[PDB]
């Protein structure tokens, strides 16, 4: 290290030396403390490399809670051989590591390799929390929204109630009936201290996988429910319906049947009830 | 495809019966329900009745319940409105309309029917000639069409070659009659050089009027 | 600051003769770099890290404070105006520019730009072949009658962001990764900016701007 | 059980974004209805309920809202809707309609061709007089006709009709007529229309005397 060169403290000067200068001036015991700077401090990749190199040697097992905050442009360095003997606890270091992540606009849509070393890091975490938090998954759904219908039954039953709020309906778009069964009760449990279209409101996103015994009992809080919302619905539980019950569901939303007449839950339910029933909802409907 | 045509819509005295038709083509009419809208004249909308597909479920609107009267039929395919002791405020256009689903909107309407009330007899309209008695080379003319009754007069100029310079406006009624005018707008060397007259039929008088435009002094 | 005397101002130098141009400095220096500008055109990597030569007549030599770079066999083809640039103590600052007179990876930027003094502009510069979020890009000012001033750089990937604090707020240094095209803001324009501004990629390890741009020259009135 | 559309009529350039809104007093689910109407021609159908399109409808149209405040909106105005539009409710009986909402089109602003016609020889002899007054081809559609016989005012017996915005010039025309028997139109000389517009702060005058 040349007389003049020994690094002070951490500036903006440091990028005009080279790979040689920064382990032989740079101090480690420094690099820790004051972290925070060096993500606006632009270096090349080449200085990284020994920036990274300059903190395995304090550091060898994993990086404490202090360190993994002002990670920023390392987290796709790091490989999963050593990201398995990592420790958390913490939702801020998180965002920062989940923020850098999607640095990849090379592959809008899945490239055959969506999710490589973070796959790792939230299977760390939930284990780390216990379970799913509430809040955990607010921001779990803010970076990989279409994440919760892309885990197997089990994981999805290990799900508190509590940690429902933080669904919207943009999440279930790639859900089969199967998924839908195991996270309906659980809404139904959540809000269950709730009543009249307060509750509808935010039930509406899972009907696809409930039954008939709660489709009759719908019906007498006067609800309104679309077409899309209809489609989603179990072929089986649609069959013991009257018209009545329908035509008190739909209501307004009813018009444009025609059209969807030759699909999931309709094709067949038209057969299955009268002529003269039909004709009664006057929108020229065949068979009886 | 899919048409709705109103008719029987006439003058009548009030207090005076009619009644109206809806002879539908396109659609199976057993398997869809139906409606009667009016529009007063000009500066409204307004709805009168619906039936059912049974058709004996009927609505009607507290302006004419107990006086209008719906009914429908299947074999001789017509919506049947009978609108009976009618005074001037039912003078309107009667739009026959398609229920687009039971107890939905109204998703297809017809052409439109007029009826009117009114003491007012059949009088032929009085034609009158506007001369100006102005430098900037456009002179104006018009033809003004006072005491007649009922709507329309169809008005034109020279049989419908002068076109653009044509300001027909609206006929407003006063004392039991209807009082049209129209201007026309040429060139300060055209006029009175070429001959111009206005043309003003009243289909109901069976009035066939050339009232030619001099230019007096 | 540190700051440059290059000399001589203009050289005269005949073919078959051996000459020294010198670049002392104010205060003791690490490395340097030589460089080469064709009147129009772009600048090239002729010298770097004092006396190691880029990819056979020139060469490099000094300590401390003075350096000198040394011609061997003259020729018709060595007539181009010759600067050094320090690599030491932010900022990076370049010589006045020593002519020589015979005595007898592409960086595509925008068209230039003219506006009226008091308003703003951005001035584009993109790039193909090579990976763009490793290396830097860096920023040059070429005004008449003076020489190479730096005004900033940037690490696309980080967005991070570097100046000579001399242009701090006249300039704005901006990216997108997706076109890997770069973009400077020059905000409120006068009748002393109305210059020259190349873009330039940094080498390995910083080994100097080895590939520089265009030219996208401004007009102010 | 009411319906209200904000507002009176609307004006807005092709290519502008256009928002009609329609209340009501008691709430309505999603048992509301979108109707356009032609001048003096039969009326058409779209938005069937709350955010639903009719079958053959251009989907630059937009209905929005529920309960009882809705919003019908139309993204890039085209030349072929500018119409009287009608917000309607089917919920309960009766089915209730709108004040409906002219929407026409902006051109910059425009002065009248003021013109006056006192009575033919015919009807001034048959019994009767009408002084007309056409202020022709002008934008904006409001304005301020008032008519002034032997100096002093009249208010009474005073007729106007105005036409619909024009398509291809983009003007509203308006007769003002001034209808008398053959008596006071011979006792009060002097004839005027003053129609004051937007354009200018002092009138547009056509005058002139019976005599003369």
């Amino acid at each position: 290290c040349p007389s003049g060169k020994k690094a002070r403290e951490i500036d903006e000067s440091l990028i005009f030396y080279k790979k040689w200068e920064l382990e032989a001036c740079v101090d480690a015991a420094l690099l820790a403390t004051q972290m925070d700077r060096v993500n606006a401090i632009p270096f090349t990749y080449e200085q990284l490399d020994v920036l990274k190199h300059k903190l395995d040697e304090l550091y060898p097992q994993g990086y404490p809670e202090s360190v993994i905050q002002h990670l920023g442009y390392l987290f796709l360095k790091m490989s999963p051989e050593d990201i398995r003997k990592w420790n958390v606890t913490s939702l801020e270091t998180l965002k920062a590591l989940l923020e850098v992540n999607k640095g990849h606009e090379m592959s809008p849509q899945a490239p055959r390799r969506p999710l490589p070393q973070v796959a790792t890091l939230i299977d760390r975490f939930v284990k780390g929390r216990g379970q799913l938090d509430k809040d955990t998954l607010d921001t779990l759904t803010a970076f990989y929204p279409g994440y919760l219908c892309s885990l197997s039954p089990e994981e999805l039953s290990s799900v508190p109630p509590s940690s429902i709020w933080a669904v919207r309906p943009q999440d279930l778009d790639t859900c089969d009936p199967r998924q839908l069964d195991v996270l309906y009760p659980k809404a139904r449990l959540a809000f269950q201290n709730m009543n009249g279209s307060e509750y509808f409101v935010k039930i509406q996103s899972f009907l696809g996988g409930a039954p008939t015994e709660d489709l009759k009992a719908l019906s007498q809080q006067n609800v309104s429910m679309d077409l899309a919302t209809f489609m989603k619905l179990r072929t089986d539980a649609v069959l013991p319906l009257t018209v009545a019950e329908v035509q008190k569901l739909l209501g307004p939303h009813v018009e444009g049947l025609k059209a969807e007449e030759r699909h999931r839950p309709v094709r067949d339910w038209i057969l299955r009830q009268r002529q003269d029933d039909l004709d009664t909802l006057g929108l020229g409907l065949q068979g009886g | 495809e899919v048409q709705l045509l109103e008719s029987g819509g006439g003058l009548v005295q009030p207090g005076g019966s009619l009644r109206l038709s809806c002879a539908a083509s396109g659609l199976t009419f057993r398997s869809y329900a139906m409606t009667w809208v009016r529009q007063a004249p000009g500066k409204g909308l307004e709805w009168v009745s619906g039936i059912s597909v049974s058709g004996g479920i009927t609505y009607y609107a507290d302006s004419v319940k107990g006086r209008f009267t719906i009914s429908r039929d299947n074999s001789k395919n017509t919506l049947y409105l009978q609108m009976n002791s009618l005074r001037a405020e039912d003078t309107a256009v009667y739009y026959c309309a398609k229920r687009g689903a039971a107890v939905g909107s109204f998703d297809y309407w017809g052409q439109g029917t007029l009826v009117t009330v009114s003491s007012a007899k059949t009088t032929a309209p009085s034609v009158y000639p506007l001369a100006p008695v102005t430098t900037g080379s456009s002179v104006t003319l018009g033809c003004l069409v006072k005491g007649y009754f009922p709507e329309p007069v169809t008005l034109t100029w020279n049989s419908g070659s002068l076109s653009s310079g044509v300001h027909t406006f609206p006929a407003v009624l006063q004392s039991d009659l209807y009082t049209l005018s129209s201007s026309v707008t040429v060139t300060s060397s055209t006029w009175p050089s070429q001959s111009i007259t206005c043309n003003v039929a009243h289909p109901a008088s069976s009035t066939k009027v050339d009232k030619k435009i001099e230019p007096r002094g | 600051d540190i700051e440059l005397t290059q000399s001589p101002a203009i050289m005269s130098a005949s073919p078959g003769e051996k000459v020294t141009m010198t670049c002392s400095a104010s205060s003791s220096v690490s490395y340097m770099h030589w460089y080469q500008q064709k009147s129009g055109t772009s600048p090239k990597r002729w010298i770097y890290d004092t006396s190691k030569l880029a990819s056979g007549r020139f060469s490099g030599s000094g300590s401390g404070n003075s350096y000198s770079l040394t011609i061997s066999s003259v020729e018709a083809e060595d007539d181009a105006t010759y600067y050094c640039q320090q690599w030491s103590k932010h900022p990076l600052t370049f010589g006045s520019g020593t002519k020589v007179e015979i005595k007898g990876v592409q960086l595509q930027q925008s068209g230039p730009e003219l506006e009226k003094p008091g308003a703003s502009v951005k001035i584009s510069c993109k790039a193909s072949g090579y990976s763009f979020t490793g290396y830097t890009m860096n920023w040059v000012k070429q005004s008449h009658g003076k020489s190479l001033e730096w005004i900033g750089l940037i690490t696309p990937y980080n967005g991070a962001s570097s100046y000579n604090q001399k242009f701090r707020g006249k300039a704005t240094l901006t990216v997108d990764k997706s076109s890997s095209t770069a973009y400077m803001d020059l905000l409120s324009l006068t009748s002393e900016d109305s210059a020259v501004y190349f873009c330039a990629r940094g080498g390995y390890d910083g080994r100097g701007f080895d590939y520089w741009g265009s030219g996208t020259p401004v007009t102010v009135s | 059980i009411q319906m209200t559309q904000s507002p009176s009529s609307l004006s807005a350039s092709v290519g502008d974004r256009v928002t009609i809104t329609c209340r009501s007093s008691q709430g309505i689910g999603s048992w509301l209805a979108w109707y356009q109407q032609k001048p003096e021609k039969a009326p058409q159908s779209l938005i069937y309920a709350a955010s639903s399109l009719q079958s053959g409808v251009p989907s630059r149209f937009s209905g929005s809202g529920s309960g009882t405040d809705f919003t019908l909106t139309i993204s890039n105005l085209q030349p072929e809707d500018f119409a009287t539009y009608y917000c309607q409710q089917y919920n309960s009986y009766p089915l209730t309609f709108g004040g409906g909402t002219k929407v026409e089109i902006k051109r910059a602003d425009a002065a009248p061709t003021v013109s006056i016609f006192p009575p033919s020889s015919e009807q001034l002899t048959s019994g009767g007089a009408s002084v007309v007054c056409f202020l022709n081809n002008f934008y904006p559609k409001d304005i301020n006709v008032k008519w002034k016989i032997d100096g002093s005012e009249r208010q009474n017996g005073v007729l106007n009709s105005w036409t619909d915005q024009d398509s291809k010039d983009s003007t509203y025309s308006m007769s003002s007529t001034l209808t008398l028997t053959k008596d006071e139109y011979e006792r009060h000389n002097s004839y005027t229309c003053e129609a004051t517009h937007k354009t200018s702060t002092s009138p547009i005058v056509k005058s002139f005397n019976r005599n003369e």
